[PDB]
């Protein structure tokens, strides 16, 4: 019985709202010795770098903070047909868990 | 059934900023 | 010189995994190296976690 | 040998008879975030009928007529590989590159998620040596690569008269595809749906040949 | 294999045109296995084209007036203490109990927001969720 | 086709046109079905459509290749730009 409609409504991502300024939790699935690419959900995933504090406390499977802004963020160009794709979040740290 | 959706005002929109001296002479 | 085998049979499938690539053994020799890096890298967080020649 | 031949268009009056309807469900696909989609501005043309609507400058792909397509791709894909098929994942992504290889080595199928050259399946004939085998089938999960431009595979599959089913997401181009489906091919927990699906319609056309050998052989 | 001329349309109606004629005396297996479960479009090839004038995008967007009730309330108050967890399919958070307090209390009868937000606010403080807001 | 010697070029030809093929539908094999007006480039071609009792008033290359493809009876009109490959 159950539809299509009725999955989306009560969707995170649709209740959420917009993504300006959200407390969202994020894991770890890669570490390039730089860069703690958090997956905090969604379609792609946010990006940052390694903090000068809790540096080996950051590992992969952290939960942490973010401050989740724009998903995709993207923009067009002045001649250019359409717009290129970053496949980034990148999202403010805040704490731990 | 009734969950489709509605096209409406579109909310999510914050005040557009105005100018320094539009409220004034 | 050594000559390059055959690497399709009678009914036409080719032996190796990578064959539809041009290079087929270089890039079997990439993805086992990767696969190895990739071991690597869990060994060593696994380990983090549970705390003359040319 | 006509009787070759008549055990192998007996499953085609079928309308299901891999049963592919078990394989995944309506509450599952919702999990995996597979109704998402890009930006508005990237959206391409050929891509109006296959969203359902847009959530903030996020379109939504509906998964009422993606089940409806991919069921009808997965089944030709089975009976591909039922009958002695040779089939090719064409991805060029740089994020999961080794997922891919190994589920066609580890089922015995054919995988090429490299940089293509120029005169592989079309110049077949001053490369890979005389006669060779082109492949009847190729899976194109990721169509675009890592420049955003069309792949040229399923550019040269529609010349020698070779079928693609591959994944359209949203900012593609479903013209060349013989099975198109709209769904998303950017996530991490998403991907590994698809290239498991394919995995399991391995497992019910070359491990069912068993099934089918043993008829004839009562014979001779 | 056969016509190397993929601009003019489909493979089908080609490979069928191709075997019709006589040239090539042999049925292709993927030809037995598109016939037998036909898909629900041609692959065709359309030259795409670009839009001009008043042609515009025929595609409806997703609202209800939850984004609204969402809307003001990150109006008022904001981003709640709790974080959102995407990996959970069915995770109640602060605003989706915030706005199923407001609808469960709008389907009694009443016909002022200001006296129904407040109720609901004075309901979730009174319960045991503390929202710290700001000053 | 396009090379230095005649015979490297005819046959290069040759090898190139017998992978491009076509077909063409022919009410009884002898003239097509209803009448096309289409132009190319500069070229405007027209067409129209004739009985089993009439001959060829077609160009010279438009009837060898419609000898070719199997048409007996047609007849064509041709102007403005006279250019083979168009
Ligand atoms: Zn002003
Ligand atoms: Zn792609």
């Amino acid at each position: 019985v159950e539809s299509f409609a009725s999955m989306l409504r009560h969707s995170p991502l649709t209740q959420m709202g917009p993504a300006k300024d959200k407390l969202v939790i994020g894991r770890i699935f890669h570490i390039v010795e730089n860069d703690l690419y958090i997956d905090f959900g969604g379609k792609f995933h946010c990006v940052c770098r390694r903090p000068e504090v809790d540096g080996e406390k950051y590992q992969k499977g952290t939960r942490v903070r973010l401050r989740l802004l724009d998903l995709e963020l993207t923009s067009r160009f002045l001649g250019a047909t359409t717009d290129t794709t970053v496949l980034e979040a990148n999202a403010v740290l805040l704490g731990i868990q | 059934n009734e969950d489709l959706p509605i096209s409406m005002e579109n909310p999510y929109k914050e005040p557009l900023k105005k100018c320094i001296l539009c409220g004034k002479h | 010189p050594r000559q390059r085998a055959i690497q399709w049979g009678e009914d036409g499938r080719p032996f190796h995994y990578l064959f539809y690539t041009g290079k087929q053994s270089y890039y079997s020799l990439m993805h086992d190296v990767y696969g190895m890096l990739l071991n690597l890298e869990k060994h060593q967080s696994h380990l983090q976690a549970k705390s003359g020649s040319r | 040998t006509d009787f070759n031949d008549k055990i192998l268009n007996e499953p085609l009056k079928h309308s299901d008879f891999f049963n592919v309807k078990e394989l995944f469900s309506v509450r599952s696909l919702f999990d995996a975030r597979v109704h998402l989609g890009h930006k508005a501005g990237c959206r391409h043309r050929f891509m109006e009928p296959y969203i359902f609507g847009s959530r903030l400058d996020h379109d939504i792909i509906d998964l009422e007529q993606t089940a409806t397509h991919l069921q009808l791709a997965l089944n030709f894909t089975a009976h591909m590989a039922y009958r002695k098929g040779i089939i090719l994942f064409i991805s060029r992504n740089r994020q999961f590159s080794y997922l891919i290889e190994n589920m066609a080595r580890d089922c015995g199928e054919y995988a090429h998620t490299r940089y293509f050259r120029g005169g592989m399946l079309t110049n077949a004939r001053l490369l890979f040596g005389p006669t060779v085998r082109l492949p009847d089938l190729i899976i194109f999960l990721h169509t675009l690569n890592n420049i955003f431009e069309p792949h040229v595979a399923v550019r040269d599959a529609a010349k020698m008269n070779i079928p693609t089913v591959g994944i359209v997401d949203t900012n593609c181009n479903p013209c060349l595809i013989t099975y198109p489906v709209p769904g998303n091919d950017d996530s991490p927990l998403a991907v590994h749906l698809y290239c498991r699906l394919f995995q399991t319609a391995i497992t019910r056309a070359k491990e069912k040949r068993q099934q089918v050998e043993a008829l004839y052989r009562l014979q001779g | 294999a056969g016509s190397r001329l993929e601009t003019v349309g489909s493979i089908f109606s080609r490979t069928r045109d191709l075997v019709r004629a006589g040239v090539l005396k042999e049925k292709p297996l993927w030809f037995d296995v598109y016939d037998a479960f036909p898909p629900l479009r041609e692959p065709v090839f359309q030259r795409p084209r670009v839009r001009y004038g008043k042609a515009k995008a025929p595609i409806q967007d997703i609202w209800y007036h939850e984004d609204r009730i969402r809307a003001k309330f990150y109006s008022v108050y904001g981003s709640g203490q709790r974080a959102f967890d995407l990996f959970n399919p069915n995770f109640k958070s602060t605003c989706q109990r915030f706005v199923e307090k407001y609808t469960e209390l709008q389907k009694l009868g009443e016909t002022d927001e200001e006296k129904l937000f407040v109720e609901t606010g004075k309901a979730l403080l009174a319960e045991g969720v503390i929202l710290r807001r700001v000053g | 086709g396009k090379a230095t010697d005649r015979m490297d070029a005819f046959r290069k030809a040759k090898n190139r046109a017998v992978h491009h093929l076509h077909y063409i539908e022919r009410y009884e094999d002898h003239t097509i079905f209803h009448d096309i007006s289409l132009r190319f480039k500069r070229t405007h071609i027209k067409m129209k459509k004739q009985p089993k009792g009439y001959g060829l008033r077609c160009h010279r290359a438009i009837i060898t290749i419609c000898r070719l493809i199997g048409i007996k009876d047609m007849y064509a009109k041709v102007s403005g730009s006279i250019n083979m490959l168009s």
